[PDB]
């Protein structure tokens, strides 16, 4: 409740630290690996989120170096970072300063699922399109984010923002560094991953990306299941087994099934489920990685059309978020695709 | 109501 000074760093740009006073924390929740604080900075009134973690004496901390390079419209900015000591010794807190956004992806959706009502596809189009915005920034830095889930979707349910979060399992993938995923990717856990592939891409984040889709449209999980042996059950259920050639492609070390065959996409969502959504659906939740669209492509899909019309409003009358604000860096996977991206209304 | 959230509290609770 008293107030408390820091001296803290920039996130972007060199260090270049400064007295920072805020006032009346508390915890509201956690991220995968840190408690978050809420916290009213004292010179603005405005709110932020502190998340803490766990500073190691010998080793740097991997989630600050990713946030400082990060500045993007979809991904929640790290405004500063400071130290902080607590009693024991050695006990030394990271305490990273976020932007504060009040709900998640996770929520609305449950809200409606548990209302049994369909959330609007305005929506759905508008969350999807900010999420593949988010994996097309940092999937150019080979920033691959290893926990996307919708817990980790940060959402302004007005406005419609999203900013995509929680950068604790990410990691810059490296061809020819093999990777390992005991404790990320366990909520949407691509199917390369069952199979023990180490030489994954950041495609299992566009894996993740369809998941999140199929949920958003069915109101539950596509492939419940604690571990990666329950998923692959419900996995087959509707893509049927994996192929000799799909296997290969995820894991071409795994060695040690019966042809069985997919279920129609068509048959897989509720009737009226627009078509478009279940066609971007089946090139997302794919076998093989290198099948799946980028996440520029995704974005260019005709089930976003709606947001690249020139009239279009949220439900609530105003003005969609930024959609059209592209950067070279973004686009940089295939600028071309910049001339369907952003119709001439938008440039 | 149920299951992994992010935060303690919610207005979609
Ligand atoms: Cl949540």
């Amino acid at each position: 409740s008293k107030v408390t000074t820091v001296v803290a760093t920039p996130g972007q740009g060199p260090d270049r630290p400064q007295e920072v006073s805020y006032t009346d924390t508390k915890v509201i929740g956690n991220g995968s690996f840190g408690v978050v604080y809420q916290a009213k900075l004292c010179d603005s009134g405005e709110l932020v989120a502190i998340k803490k973690v766990l500073q190691d004496k010998r080793f740097k901390n991997r989630e600050l170096q990713i946030m400082r390079k990060l500045d993007h419209c979809n991904i929640v900015r790290l405004r500063y970072f400071f130290y902080s000591s607590g009693e024991k010794k050695d006990e030394v807190y990271l305490n990273l300063v976020l932007d504060y956004v009040p709900e998640t992806v996770y929520r609305v959706a449950r809200h409606y699922s548990r209302a049994k009502q369909t959330l609007p596809v305005i929506y759905v189009k508008l969350y999807m399109y900010q999420l593949f915005r988010s994996l097309a920034y940092i999937h150019s830095f080979g920033i691959c984010h290893r926990d996307i889930k919708p817990q980790n979707l940060l959402l302004d349910p007005d406005t419609a923002v999203l900013k995509l979060c929680d950068f604790g399992s990410a990691k810059q993938l490296v061809r020819g560094e093999p990777n390992v995923s005991y404790i990320c990717s366990r909520y949407y856990r691509a199917p390369e991953l069952i199979f023990g592939a180490t030489d994954y891409t950041s495609s299992i984040d566009v894996w993740s990306a369809g998941c999140v889709l199929a949920e958003l449209l069915l109101g539950q999980p596509i492939f419940p299941g604690d571990s990666g042996v329950d998923q692959l059950v419900e996995i087959i259920k509707v893509l049927g087994t994996p192929t000799r050639e799909q296997i290969r492609e995820m894991n071409p070390n795994y060695t040690e099934f019966p042809q069985i065959k997919a279920h129609p996409w068509t048959k897989v969502f509720r009737p009226r489920t627009p078509p478009e959504a279940i066609a971007l659906c089946s090139r997302l939740l794919e076998y093989t990685p290198t099948a799946r669209l980028t996440p520029l492509e995704a974005c260019a899909h005709s089930f976003f059309d709606e947001l690249r019309d020139p009239n279009v409003k949220l439900p609530n009358g105003r003005d969609t978020p930024a959609l059209f604000n592209f950067t070279t860096q973004e686009l940089s996977s295939n600028p071309p695709l910049a001339t369907i991206l952003i119709p001439p209304h938008a440039r | 109501x149920r299951g992994s959230f992010r935060f303690f509290e919610s207005r979609f609770c």
